[PDB]
């Protein structure tokens, strides 16, 4: 038997504080532990330019 | 790097009731199984003891085997009994009758098939798996016969790991059983063989070191068994939180064992000391290498002053420096230089954890391998002869269907190992 | 300046309904099929030709036919999210699958559905004016994408004759697998796309679950991780014919290039750049660094190792914001390397191509966003290892006819067998043949 | 894809009360027949199972076949029973007197019309019609004779659909009939000619998983019948639900029967779990696989563990990684390598769906090949032979009008069926 | 220009955290690896590049590897403040430790973990463009240290070849011990060590301790303190790569300097003015007063005597304020003391060098702001007493097979011993025999 949806979003609630849930998540990447800037052009040194 | 732990017996069973709650205390975990420690060092090595149950709960990983349910509904009915998984109590119909044959040959083979199928399935959920702990008495029957055809199931199947086993051997003063004798050397030929590494721990000793230590007016089975949980629970420490110089239950078996029949140890924790005297005299490892160093202080009737220290292990638990611990253990060696065995250049391992345990300072737990040994064995064994040469109570073991022939090769096993602690404790150069 | 895409069974599908996704979040077509007011402003641009085709009202649809014999795949494209953007004639259903049988798909239930497929194909290319060829997708395990595909190939090369078809094709991987009968499909399957088609892809799931762990740090990946990762190879390939660029690659230039003997057509893929957002912030990405990575087995997605046999040719693409002269500065240093090695008669080795728009980045996607990426595909003879293995699992199976029975009862005769068997047999023989270190001059 | 049912004689019937309860359940169908469902899944796929009558109700395509009308008085007098179609309720005016003969020849030939009428006149209105499915007992006297027959005018009506057989068959353990063998050897020898693919369980098994699995105190038929009913409803779950891989009876039978005799399979269903453990054990695919191999969740009483696996399927439900389910199945094949056939690179096939059964998050349906069900056909063999050397109860049969033949030829074509099993077994590749 | 770090084990990724925070504080690297002040145009500087690397947004990253067979060290690297300043592949763990045993780390569990390692090197010397040797840190005393050093040197020497390779190195105390099994690991640690480096430091923690309760006034020390000396030692010998002098010194003049015979590489070090900030404003600290200290043994970071021996090279580093007269006036000066001695054969014994960046101070740490400071690294026969203690200890230990079951159950045979304690001897009688007087010039 299953107690609604109130009981399972907490059930839900309370189980991502596993290490399991944290560091292997189904279908994803695991989030990171700080703050990322994706740059506007993205990731990667702009190429150099010279002179005509 | 996870452990399984193995209770059989109303002794190991008890004491494994009181490890259990020591190190759910240690790491926070509520009776109910929800985290509620207060640092996040104790959240990132929980894996160590436990697997994990369904929203937040924490589990331990400890299977429990007995042949008269008496002690399972007791420590079912304990305080943190509710912890333990509910498919994990094995028990039988009837009693082992104090008689290692029937343990090991009749009801043993009947139940031996599931404790192996759950070893089985805890083992294999482990990512990677260090090895076996085991807590049992040899004196008893269905702790020393079902207890080693355990340890030899497990050695078949799992090799490459380590095996660990504390044991509480018989006492020479006050013997609860008439065919100790028996059980105890049939155990021991299984053990030396099997063991990778086996702690032994009298009644006797723990005793003296309430009396004279504690100062307990009364003492009770559950402070001997909190004594034992102590140390148990400290030789893992360093498995389980950071330190200055990290060890592990392999590097302390090659750093402790020269040959391999010589891997019986004894055991000893320091800061035991009766609360009227606490206030005047502060923490120091100066004082705790003192204390440690007491024969007072050692949990086996043997005393150290009988023999020499092939090798020894210090586990630091607390913020010290590391000059002050190698220059104890140098001071000690050199003061004492009679004591401790001559070939080997230094005798004493030291390791440096940062996290003591509650309410304590510092701690440190101290595991000694030591050539006064010998005495223990011998007495049983004389014991033992005392009892064989008349056929005293023969007749029951037979009729389970022992052959005498394994009677004189286990007392002729334990002899040769008696001989060999004497002969490395006489060696000389030449 | 167009290309027509053929969907079959659900690897084919799924893989479709990616590669669509992407497709419409790259050109700016919403789910619906329109386009907003401020991209179609200022401007008027026919890029969206090579995939879609504009009504009069200015309603875009897409060149694409979904065929599969049961239903419940393409009742979700009919019931989802998309269910505008595709003409409801494009979307063919039957009423039951081909079971794991090929005999099933190609002689008993394909050749009921078969005309209706041609009937749309048909209609479609009636409505073009630059058809520059067709892009299959199909899966050579399952029963309807082996019969069905080839049986549906032989037809279009007859009526449509020199126009080029270019598959991509999940072939059975080497340890990892889902059904038995995967050797008899692959390779019968195998004996008819080597008389009808100029280049296949080869791709194995084991390999892309091994990038997926080893580049990303997805532990558990599931099929929409893989499906993205096809889509953005296809986009790679197909990019040259939409945008911009220095050099630039007609689809008939991949065939001219890749492919020296008319049987040896079977290539090998790889795409450099993926990674997490954590790794790219803590990494510069120029030419030479993702050069240096197309060349590394653990950048590959078919499960092979190419330093057992030696390349033909290799189809370098770089897209985004790369200078000529930083790739032929990493061409000459990979030339230079010792652990990769061409056959002697193939001096001239390589070919490039550039292009300025960069790789798009999709909301739910894993993949970073990056000024550049390139990828490969390259002709090898180390892909004889992969058929070798096919040929010893079919052996072992066809010594005492495990299940001959079922393909003899849906219509097949047993002779079928050892005549593909024979041919795929002939074809290890011709990359042995083909990679001659050296002939005498006696 | 719509699939028929029949359900024959007072194990039939019951099993199906309890399926109908299930299938109406999942897709929210009110005992009164109303849809009261709370998605649209529901509904897209209920033409599978149940026909539309005028206004909101559902009827289920199913027969209902029996000699006397006690149990389908029951069934139709039971809380669901209103939805059955009356016309579809077929019955005699007298007994099948536990008689293999009674029920083929004399009352089985005088209403078998009238069911193949019902049959004909529910298959020719289904637009597209996929396999029969047939639930009855072997040991009884309706269940064999009629089921074994009407199985025969099915097969020479549709011999391009599937046939499906869900059969109980009777252990030497717990016999409630005396002349058991006589009528399981005739039923098995019909089977093995007729059938495409047949499951086999034995009632033991059902005791065994509700004593030691549920833990359950007091289990009733309706458990087992229950347990029946949720392996029943699981099979067939990729016909009416999306999925990422998708899978169907025929896609079955290609992938499982390399031969056309070896089509007896084993069954099992995973997440069995008491109330009280549930809260301590969490679903996983590692978790399911190691139930799903354990012979302790399998329902006949051969034990895999003698034999070798030809082939296997696994079908999943609910939301899970695909590389977890390829390589839990490839490391199962490749640590117990030598119980499973060598000539064969890859003998399990995995499926997947997207929606679980309700109130689990995640479940698997195994079926198995396995040669280790030869023990329970010769076992059934050795009683039958034991009673026919002496001519025990065979008047009755006689009487009715078999030749002796008749049990010589259904026991050398058993004989046959166990040799072919047992040489594949004891197999070389050469 | 660039140096690549390599920091085995536990001794060497603790003396390693200590070395990355000093560099990153002398250059100004914040901890998330990032760059205070003005980046316009108008100055430019580029004194970092040796160890560190720029990102296009700016962001710097270290040039170094952290390597463990256990998880907990670099685990606590990963969560400590360090965290955004390394790459998360460059710090790599196994599973288990090596376990005291030199056999374990090289032949059972290192085997799996190497190529990683040489991957991650691999893609570091590819960032490069005049890449100048390797700085390695380990002790030689436990079992990863030994026996994955040993096996990473070999696979490195191999491979890259010429490249110079620095070891440091913590050699088992005279008295002070922490293992029982140290004197067979540090033997079979020297065997491999002979052949595959090109100068090696050798340091002992009892000689630290020394130093640092007669100079510093810490009555407690802790392993903190050693590890920062360290630091400070690498940063002075690095310092003349990195920015401008008087007299600079290449990594090859090392060599070609310290280096008489291709055997006698293992030098002493010492450093001059460890001092406390209370003493140092009551004192001037000239040249020539360091001068004189660095030559007392009270100075030494090795617990040997160099009155028991002959010098054959000195190299003098001296950073800040100093004048090359100065140097020279205390050159000749030590050149004039009676209880200093250098072989006859070495008639210009000294090599100077002078930089102009003073030696930056720590916030927590406990050395004083000073204005100038001299390091000292020389070669001299006295250390062949370091080795034939090890020795003695091996020779008692190993005469009953002391532990010996242990490295012959984990796969090193019994020969192993025999040998490595057979090339310790030879090379003791090397440092005999190039210490002995010449007989006569004819
Ligand atoms: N990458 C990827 N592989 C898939 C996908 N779906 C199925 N596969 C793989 O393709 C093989 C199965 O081929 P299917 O496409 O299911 O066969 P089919 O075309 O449906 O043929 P029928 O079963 O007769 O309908 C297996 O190896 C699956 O792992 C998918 O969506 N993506
Ligand atoms: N200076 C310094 N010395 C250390 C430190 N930690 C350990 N040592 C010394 O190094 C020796 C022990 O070597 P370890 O580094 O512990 O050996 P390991 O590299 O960890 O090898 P494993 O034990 O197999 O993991 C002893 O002489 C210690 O005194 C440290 O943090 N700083
Ligand atoms: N330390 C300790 N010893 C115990 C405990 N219970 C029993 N013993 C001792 O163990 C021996 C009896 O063994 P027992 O556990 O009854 O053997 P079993 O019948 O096989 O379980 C006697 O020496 C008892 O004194 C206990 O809780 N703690
Ligand atoms: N699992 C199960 N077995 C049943 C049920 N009812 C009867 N049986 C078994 O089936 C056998 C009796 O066969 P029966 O159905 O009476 O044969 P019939 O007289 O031909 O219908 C016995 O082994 C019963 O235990 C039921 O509801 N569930
Ligand atoms: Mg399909
Ligand atoms: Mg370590």
């Amino acid at each position: 038997e299953t107690g609604g949806r109130m009981m399972a979003l907490m059930e839900q609630q309370l189980e991502r504080a596993y290490l399991s849930n944290v560091r292997r998540p189904l279908g994803k990447v695991p989030a990171a532990m700080y703050d990322v800037q994706v740059p506007h052009s993205g990731f990667g040194i702009p190429s150099e330019k010279s002179e005509s | 790097r996870e452990i399984v732990c193995v209770q059989a017996g109303q002794c190991g069973n008890q004491i494994g009731s009181k490890f259990w709650e020591v190190i759910s205390d240690e790491h926070g975990v509520d009776p109910t199984g929800t985290y509620q420690g207060d640092s996040d060092l104790q959240l990132e090595r929980i894996n160590v003891y436990f697997d994990e149950a369904t929203g937040g709960r924490y589990v331990p990983r400890s299977v429990l085997i007995d042949l008269e349910p008496g002690t399972m509904d007791s420590v079912r009915a304990g305080p943190y009994g509710q912890i333990f998984r509910p498919d994990n109590f094995i028990f039988g119909q009837s009693g082992a009758g104090n008689n290692w044959a029937k343990g090991h040959y009749t009801e043993g083979a009947e139940l031996i098939d599931s404790v192996l199928d759950v070893c089985c399935k805890e083992a294999e959920s482990c990512d990677c798996l260090q090895g076996f702990q085991i807590c049992h008495s040899l004196g008893g029957g269905t702790g020393s016969g079902m207890g080693t055809l355990l340890i030899s199931k497990l050695r078949e199947q799992y090799p490459d790991r380590i095996m660990m086993t504390f044991s509480i051997i018989p006492s020479p003063k006050v013997s609860d059983t008439v065919v100790e004798p028996y059980n105890t050397t049939l155990s021991v030929h299984q053990l030396v063989e099997n063991s990778d590494e086996s702690m032994c721990i009298d009644n006797e000793a723990l005793y003296d070191i309430c009396f004279r230590t504690l100062k307990l007016t009364t003492p009770t089975f559950g402070d001997l068994n909190h004594l034992v949980s102590a140390v148990v629970s400290g030789v893992t420490c360093c498995l389980r939180f950071p330190g200055q110089l990290n060890s592990d239950l392999r590097k302390l078996a090659v750093n402790l064992v020269p040959f391999p029949r010589l891997h019986f140890f004894m055991m000893g924790f320091a800061p035991l000391t009766s609360r009227g005297s606490q206030q005047y005299r502060g923490l120091s490892v100066p004082e705790l290498t003192q204390q440690m160093f007491d024969a007072k202080n050692m949990m086996q009737a043997a005393d150290p002053r009988h023999g020499r220290y092939l090798t020894a292990s210090a586990l630091f638990r607390g913020r010290m420096s590391t000059k002050e611990v190698d220059e104890q253990m140098l001071n000690v060696q050199n003061k004492n230089s009679s004591y401790f065995i001559e070939w080997i250049p230094n005798n004493i391992k030291s390791s440096v954890c940062d996290i003591p345990p509650k309410g304590l300072k510092m701690a440190v737990t101290f595991i000694g391998n030591n050539t006064c040994i010998q005495e223990m064995f011998r007495r049983v064994g004389e014991q033992f002869t005392l009892m064989f040469r008349r056929k005293a109570f023969l007749h029951w073991y037979t009729g389970e269907g022992m052959d005498e022939m394994e009677f004189t090769e286990a007392e002729s096993n334990m002899n040769d190992l008696v001989s060999e602690y004497q002969q490395y404790q006489d060696a000389t150069i030449e | 300046r167009e290309a027509i895409c053929i969907h079959i069974g659900q690897a084919g599908c799924q893989v479709g309904n990616a590669c669509w996704e992407l497709f419409c979040l790259e050109h700016g077509i919403q789910p619906d099929g329109a386009m907003p007011s401020d991209k179609t402003i200022g401007v008027e641009d026919d890029a969206f030709n090579t995939f879609f085709s504009e009504t009069g009202a200015g309603k875009h649809v897409p060149r694409a036919v979904f065929l599969d014999l049961e239903p419940t795949v393409v009742d979700e494209v009919r019931t989802g999210t998309y269910r505008q953007l595709f003409h409801p004639e494009q979307l063919i259903s039957g009423k039951e699958d081909a079971a794991n049988n090929y005999a099933r798909g190609h002689y008993t239930i394909g050749k009921e559905i078969v005309d209706l497929c041609l009937d749309r194909i048909r209609k479609l290319a009636d409505n073009c004016t630059g058809l520059q060829g067709f892009l299959v997708y199909h899966a050579v395990g399952g029963g309807t994408g082996s019969g069905l595909g080839a049986l549906l190939l032989e037809r279009l090369s007859v009526d449509y004759g020199k126009k080029s078809k270019l598959g991509y094709t999940v072939y059975p991987s080497p340890q990892v697998s889902t059904a038995v009968v995967e050797p008899y499909n692959s390779v019968l399957s195998t004996h008819s796309l080597l008389e009808h088609t100029d280049v296949a892809a080869m791709l194995d799931n084991e390999a892309i679950y091994d990038l997926t762990r080893r580049n990303l740090d997805i532990e558990r990946p599931t099929y929409t991780n893989l499906n993205r990762l096809i889509g953005q190879v296809v986009s790679s390939l197909t990019a040259s014919l939409r945008f911009d660029g220095a050099l630039n690659v007609d689809l008939t230039e991949f065939q001219t290039n890749l492919v020296p003997y008319p049987r040896i057509h079977f290539v090998l893929t790889s795409y450099a750049p993926v990674i997490s957002a954590e790794k790219a912030y803590h990494e510069q990405l120029s030419v030479s660094e993702i050069s240096n990575a197309v060349f590394e087995p653990a950048s590959m997605m078919t499960k092979c190792d190419p330093r057992h046999g030696k390349y033909m040719a290799c189809c370098l693409m770089y897209r985004g914001d790369v200078v000529p002269k930083d790739v032929n500065a990493a061409v000459a240093t990979i030339k230079t390397k010792r652990t990769i090695q061409f056959v002697d008669w193939s001096p001239t080795g390589f070919k490039c191509g550039i292009n300025y728009q960069p790789p798009t980045v999709v909301p739910g996607g894993d993949l970073a966003k990056v000024q550049r990426a390139v990828c490969m595909i390259a002709n090898s003879t180390a892909i004889a290892e992969v058929f070798a293995r096919i040929d010893h699992k079919f052996d072992l199976m066809y010594s005492k006819r495990a299940f001959v029975h079922w393909y003899v009862g849906e219509g097949m005769e047993e002779g079928e067998f050892s005549e593909a068997r024979e041919d795929l047999a002939a074809l290890e023989k011709d990359y042995e043949e083909v990679g001659a270190e050296s002939a005498d001059m006696d």
